[PDB]
Parts: C-alpha cells; structure tokens; sequence
C-alpha cells in the first residue's frame, strides 16, 4: 500500500483498540506505518462532542509549516497549547473551583471549552441518528474561524451557539437566535 | 439632615468617603478605589419563597435597594 | 553519566547556573497558578525559568554553533530576559543572533578557538547585549 | 487491575501538590488578613466598648434576629459547622420561651446547613461577600439593612481568631432602639456629649453596629483562613498515606500480571 | 509611664498611631474646632471634616496635619498607675494632607453641582450639600 | 475518586459557563447590532 510512479492509492485503515489501550502491539506497530493518525476517545464522545477525535493524541506528517502555511501551522500549535493548558487545570478546577482562578485562566479555559464545542460538527450520515443536517467545511474557512478564536474577537459569543456549527457565520446565527428566545 | 431626609449615619459616611476618596492622588486613588471595590448579593425570603435576588457593585444602589 | 566532562567551559560557565534555576524553577512549578499572592525570591525564580525554558525552545531543522548558544545563554542567565514577555524571546533570539553574526564574528571566533568565555570575552558580550537591547525595542 | 491504581495514584498525586500550593496561598492569605485586622481593630473596639458599658440582657422576651456569619468556600475545616451548631443552640432555646426568632446570614455555607431545618426563619441573606477583601462589602450595608428592619433583640454569631492554630466561637448580645429607649443611660451621663445625647443617639448606634460586624468577619475571615491550612495540612498527609497504599497495590498488581502472563506462555509452548 | 497624652488616631485602613505620646491634639468637632491636651475631661464629640493637628511631646514646635472625613473622638482620663491620659480619634477616612488636591477637588465639586442641580429627593440635596461642605474643607485644607 | 472528580469539574463548569453565557447573551445584541435581525 504505496504511491509509485504509475499511480497512488490513499488509504484509510480503522483500527480496532479493545479495551481502549493503545499499548497493545497491533496498534503499537500499527502507529509506524501511516502518515496520518486519527484517535477517538470515549470521554470526548460522552460529551457529544462527535467527531471524537482526541487532539492530543492525533498526528500527522503533513502538519509542518512548509506544507501547510504558517498561518496552519502556527494556528494549530496554539490550538493544541490551550487543548493541553485546560487539561493541565482539570484537577485544580475539580479540587478547588473557579472561583480560584485568575482571569487569564478563565480566559483560556473559555477558549478552550469554545474551541472543543466549534470542532464538533454534524454529518449527513448521522442524520439518521441527530436528525441535523450535514455540513462541508473548507480549509480556509476553518483556519479563519481558529485564527479568530484564538485572537478573542469571538470570546463574548456564548459557547452553546459554537457548539455544533459547521462555520463561524453559522455560530453568530445560532448566537442571534438564542438571544431572541432569550427575549 | 439625615434623620429629616430618612438617611443612616453610615450610608451618608460611606457616600462622603466615597467623594473624598474622589478627591484623592491618582497613586493612592487608585489603591483606595482598589480596596474598596463592592460586591455583594442579596437574597431575600418570606418563610422560604426566594422574593427576589439581586446584585450590588456601587454604594449608592446598594443602600437604596 | 558522562557530564561536565563533555563540555567546553564556555558551556560549563553558563549551564552550572541553569541547572540550579531550572531545579528551582522545578521546585516551584505548581505555584505558577498562584503566583498573583506570593512574594519575589519565589516569583523571580518562576520568570527565570519560563524564560530559560522558551530560550531552550528551538526549531526543527535549524541547529545552532556552540558559541551562538554560549553567547544566547549568558543573555538569559545573566537577567537580559526576566523583564521581557515570554512570547518575544524567539524574535529576540534571532535579532541577536543575526546582530553578532553581522558584527561580532571576532567574538564567536575567539570562543570558538580558546573554548572559554573569558573575561575580557564577557564584556565585549554585554557590550554588544546592551548594544542591541538599545537598538530594539521589546514588548514588556 | 493496573489502570484503576495508576488512576488513583495519579489524581492522589495532583490533590497533594495542589493542597501543598494552596496550603502556602493561605498562609499568604492570613498574613494579609492578619494586618487587616491590626489596622481595622483599633478602629471598632473603643465604640464598642463605649455601648458595651450599657448591659444587655440575654433573657430579654422580644423579636430575635439571629446574624450568622460564615464563608462562601469551603476546605474551612469546621467553622461554619460550629457558628451553625451555635445557631441551631440560640434559635432552639429562644424559640422555647416563644421569642419569634429570624435569621440572617452571610455566606452560602450558612443558608445550606439552617435552610432543611431552620429555612422557613430566614429573612436574608448576603453572599459573593469576600470574593474581595472584606470592607469591599461595606457592614454599613448590612448595619442599614437591619435597622430598617429594627427587631427587639440582636444575636451575633462569629469566629474569634485568638491566634493562628487557634480560634473560639462567640455570641455577641447587641443592643438595639428598644433596649435603648427602656434605659435612660444614666451610665454616660460621665461622658460629655457634644451635640446632645438625644440627637447623636441615633448616629452613634448606626456607627455602634457597623463596628460590630466589621471585627467580628475579620476575626471569622481569620478564623477560616487558619482552618483552611489545617484542612490543607490533613489533606496533604492523608494523600500521602493514599499514594503509599496504592504504590504498593500497583505493585501487587503488576507482579500479578507479569506472573499471569508468563504462565500463559509457558502453558502455551508446553500445549504443543 | 509618663503624664502625656497617648493618642491613638485611626482609620479602618491604617492605624497612623497606636500609642503616640503627644502635648496637645486639635480635632475638627461638629459644632467647632477644638484642641484636646493631657488633663482634658472625659467626652465625646461628632466631627463634621477637617485638618487634625498633631504636636508631639519630643516636636514641640513641628506639627502633623492629617485630614479626617467624619467619626468620632473618645477622650478618657488617665488611669491611675498608668500616669498617662489617652484619646481615641476614629475617622471613616483619614488622609494626610500631603495626598490631597485641589483640582480633582474642584471638578468633584463642580459634577456634584451638577448632580444636584436636578434638585428632587430629600437625600439628593442633602448630599448635595454635605459634599459642598467637604469639598470646601478639602480645598480650604490643601497645601 | 476519578468519576467523583471529573463529574464535579464538569457539573462546576457547566453551571458557571451557564451563567456566563446568559450574561453575554443578554448583552450581546446591543454592542454587535449588525447581527441584531431588528435593524435588517
């Protein structure tokens, strides 16, 4: 399963992990042979957040700036650095609470949870399962809405109308119409 | 003037501290406005049966409510 | 399990001390969630390693020379760094990098032929810091 | 199993830095708190003690109004549990003579252990308080809140902070307009008015009440913050003990499976 | 100790003293200014805004001025082996006089003027006028 | 203990998220009126 100079098969293989253990040798000599890796999780999947694919364990060979632009580049390290620093206060939001936390804490743990619910997004396969339609998201257009998010222009905008959007517009719509049946 | 207009001793002395805390050096000012920031919560009840809730960050609003 | 030994004393002069302050700032990691309370001799260790650790950060497939990195190193343990936002190390790191190579190639060629950082060497050094912290300019 | 222990071991592990880093913030905390009582102090105990020279009376028939003080956070060891046991004590001996008691109270903490029990007496209740230091939520506030609402007998009941591994829950008999206006105050007649006793009355009490609460929640405040680094104290070492428990069940554990595992093999090259 | 005045002059913030032996303590009353010394009768007094005066027993001569808002003065005669007579002064806001100005005084002024030019409620022009009061104080006061 | 932990992590964060959320919903259509459907 390789391109040649004749032709190119792109595949995609699912890979079956009982138990949830990444340790077992199939996936461990598995992870070896593929360009692209793609891991999805129970506890991201218990928040409906579908696709539950987990960041973090995710990779990629393609993800390097003279690939993909520095605009995609740099916008997915800072992803991945707010992924990994809301991970690195769970515990302490567990044991103590918010109300410990500074504001630049508060702010990034936003970020984060807003970045978490935008990723999310609905399938047409699943239609038969959300009853939602399903939507196509272009590259530019998710890199526009990460880059934004990251830089706050839409930190005011409430985390319920980013969760499940296909697009950036789409959230203000959703924003728009949760504060009319608000008043 | 305040037992006439129906105003408390402490609410006139908060309201006039403000004022001179007004009339303060921008280095001390802004301390003394720092440490005395409000923020508080009432709650009030008739045997049970939460009459209202409401939140108070000035002086002023937080006596005359 | 080899050590020092392995190291030009160029090297040794400036990793001796990042090693106590990257252990310090190992020892009061977690206080960095809480750092607004605290009190300095425990929130200059805190800067001095988070600048230390986004000095080390480096890019894929861009090494550099030992006397770049003796010259970068000195810059950070000797407090060219604590007054910086952390995010502007990387560009203060190259603007340097460029200035001594456009400038002081006598500087890197001396420490790269004596393996030391003498005294006379460390002084033309913090000329040529204090030379281009005045030409630039830094966010904090 | 493996997973579960190593789990346990981890969160344990977490539990106990955080506790650690918390422990040293509220000894910070009550350093800070300790200097705003040395300067707010002296400010409340000579008014106090001027009103005090009036004697109240406890057994005094009358409307009672219970003001509870207590925090908002918790890990504050058992402060609030006493000020509530305290409470719960004044409202069920005042309740028998067929005083008509009501409560006040300041902090959630308060409201959850008396509202089961005690919530159809609450008349109101303050809270997100101390999220600033304390004068931020000025006392006049409250002062204000309860002559306008002016009962018959006033309770107060707080944490005094006697020092920093030690503090003492105290009851406070304040007086009031009533128990004024049944005394000439023959006992200040050594005192000289400037304006006249009549008309500073009403000023100085409002004065009088403030100061009152304004001690007493520095002295809580101080209170809770010593329990909090006891709490964080016990914490730490009961984490401790948990970790050593489970480092030595996670060993079992891995012994066990490596035995288990290598039975396995050794069965299966031996089955041919 | 010694027949001084032990004066203790404080706010909720700061405690600017605590004990401090002085000669002689003017203090801005309700009605009139008036000057406490050792030997003074046992009273109490509502002050109304002003400048504080302070004179040390080692000073003399040198001062310390300190402007107070309002609070209350407690003058209690000296105990009998103390040898010392003492004087609380509590202010709901004391600031030294070295921090005060007359141009964010005089634009506080002029936008409570304004304020109170809707002049409705009882407590408005009450306020009104009270802060008229101070301010006058505080520009009168300034150095 | 983890159950217990990650349960009061999320319920905290989803009450105080809930809060804020309202806040900003409440405040949202007036200082971004261009989305505002009232004016369109």
């Amino acid at each position: 399963i390789t391109t040649t100079k004749k032709g190119s098969i792109t595949s995609v293989q699912a890979v079956y992990v009982p138990a949830d253990d990444l340790t077992d040798p199939a996936p461990a000599t598995t992870f070896a042979h593929l360009d692209a890796t793609t891991v999805l999780s129970r506890q991201i999947a218990e928040l409906g957040i579908y696709p539950a694919v987990d960041p973090l364990d995710s990779t990629s060979r393609m993800l390097a700036p003279e690939i993909v632009g520095q605009e995609h580049y740099d916008t997915a390290r800072a992803t991945q650095k707010l992924l990994q620093d809301y991970k690195s206060l769970q515990d302490i939001i567990a044991i103590l609470g918010m109300d410990e936390l500074s504001e630049e804490d508060k702010l990034v743990v936003s970020r984060a949870r807003k970045i978490q619910r935008f990723l999310s997004q609905p399938f047409t396969v699943a239609e038969v399962f959300t009853g939602k339609p399903g939507r196509f998201v272009e590259l530019p257009e998710t890199i526009k809405s990460a880059q934004t998010i990251l830089r706050g222009e839409c930190d005011d905008l409430p985390e319920m109308a980013f969760y499940m959007c296909g697009g950036l517009e789409e959230v203000r719509s959703k924003a728009v119409k949760m504060a009319q049946e608000a008043a | 003037m305040w037992r006439s207009s129906g105003v408390s001793f402490t609410r006139y002395a908060s309201e006039m501290a403000a004022l001179l805390r007004q009339c303060l050096k921008e280095p001390y000012r802004t301390q003394a406005m720092q440490r005395n920031q409000i923020h508080l919560k009432e709650t009030v009840y008739q045997q049970g049966q939460v009459l209202t809730r409401e939140t108070f960050n000035d002086i002023k609003k937080a006596f005359e409510a | 399990r080899v050590g020092s030994a392995a190291q030009v004393k160029a090297m040794k002069q400036v990793a001796g001390t990042m090693k106590l302050e990257l252990a310090q700032y190992r020892e009061v990691a977690a206080f960095a969630q809480f750092g607004s309370d605290l009190d300095a001799s425990t929130r200059q260790l805190l800067t001095r390693g988070t600048a230390l650790t986004e000095l080390l950060k480096q890019r894929q497939y861009s090494p550099m020379k030992n006397s770049v990195q003796v010259c970068v190193l000195y810059c950070g343990v000797k407090g060219y760094l604590d007054p910086l936002d952390p995010k502007e190390i990387s560009r203060f790191e190259s603007l340097f990098i460029d200035y001594i190579n456009a400038n002081h190639q006598d500087i890197l060629k001396t420490i790269e032929t004596e393996k030391e950082l003498s005294e006379k060497t460390e002084a033309k050094l913090r000329a040529a810091v204090d030379e281009f912290v005045a030409m630039n300019e830094f966010k904090k | 199993d493996l997973k579960i222990v190593a789990a346990r071991m981890k969160s344990v592990k977490s539990i106990q830095k955080i506790t650690k880093a918390m422990k040293m913030v509220a000894a910070s905390k009550l350093r800070m708190d300790q200097r705003r009582l040395e300067n707010g102090l002296p400010f409340a105990t000579p008014v106090q003690k001027l009103v005090q020279r009036i004697p109240v009376d406890p057994k005094e028939k009358g409307t009672l109004a219970v003001l509870a003080l207590s925090s908002d956070k918790g890990l504050c060891g058992g402060v609030n549990s006493f000020v509530a046991k305290q409470a719960r004590i004044v409202i069920k001996e005042n309740e028998m003579a067929g005083n008509a008691v009501q409560v006040y109270g300041v902090g959630d903490k308060i409201r959850s252990a008396l509202q089961r029990t005690f919530g159809d007496r609450f008349k109101r209740i303050m809270t997100e308080v101390t999220r600033f230091p304390w004068n931020f939520g000025q006392a006049c506030i409250i002062a204000d809140r309860l002559m306008q609402d002016n009962p018959a007998r006033l309770m107060v009941i707080y944490n005094h902070f006697k020092s920093a591994v030690a503090y003492d829950t105290l009851t406070l008999n304040v007086l009031t307009p009533t128990q004024a206006a049944q005394s000439a105050k023959e006992q200040l007649n050594t005192f000289e008015f400037e304006p006249e006793k009549t008309d500073v009355w009403k000023d100085l009490q409002d004065f009088y009440y403030a100061c009152t609460v304004f001690g007493c929640m520095l002295d809580n405040i101080a209170s809770e913050q010593s329990a909090r680094m006891s709490a964080m104290d016990n914490a730490s070492t009961n984490a401790g003990e948990m970790i050593s428990s489970l480092t030595l069940r996670y060993n079992r554990a891995r012994q066990a499976k490596i035995t288990t595992e290598l039975v396995e093999i050794i069965s299966g090259a031996n089955a041919l | 100790f010694k027949n001084q005045l032990l004066l203790t002059l404080s706010s909720p913030s700061e405690a600017i003293y605590v004990r401090t032996p002085v000669r002689s303590v003017t203090v801005p009353g309700s009605e009139g200014a008036m000057t406490m010394t050792n030997g003074h009768s046992q009273t109490v007094a509502r002050l109304k805004a002003g400048e504080i005066i302070v004179r040390k027993g080692e000073t003399g001569d040198e001062v310390e001025r300190f402007f107070l808002s309002d609070g209350f003065v407690l003058f209690k005669s000296p105990e009998d082996d103390s040898g010392c007579c003492t004087a609380e002064v509590l202010g709901v806001e004391v600031v030294p006089v070295s921090m005060l100005d007359k141009e964010s005084a005089a634009t506080a002024l002029q936008e409570l003027l304004q304020q109170g030019a809707g002049a409705t409620d009882e407590w408005t022009k009450a306020r009104t006028l009270l802060g008229q009061e101070l301010l006058s104080s505080v520009i009168r006061a300034a150095p | 203990s983890v159950k217990f932990m990650d349960q009061k992590r999320s319920g905290e964060e989803t009450v105080y998220f809930k809060k804020e959320d309202e806040a900003l919903l409440r405040n949202l259509l007036a200082n971004h009126p261009e989305y505002d459907p009232k004016y369109s």
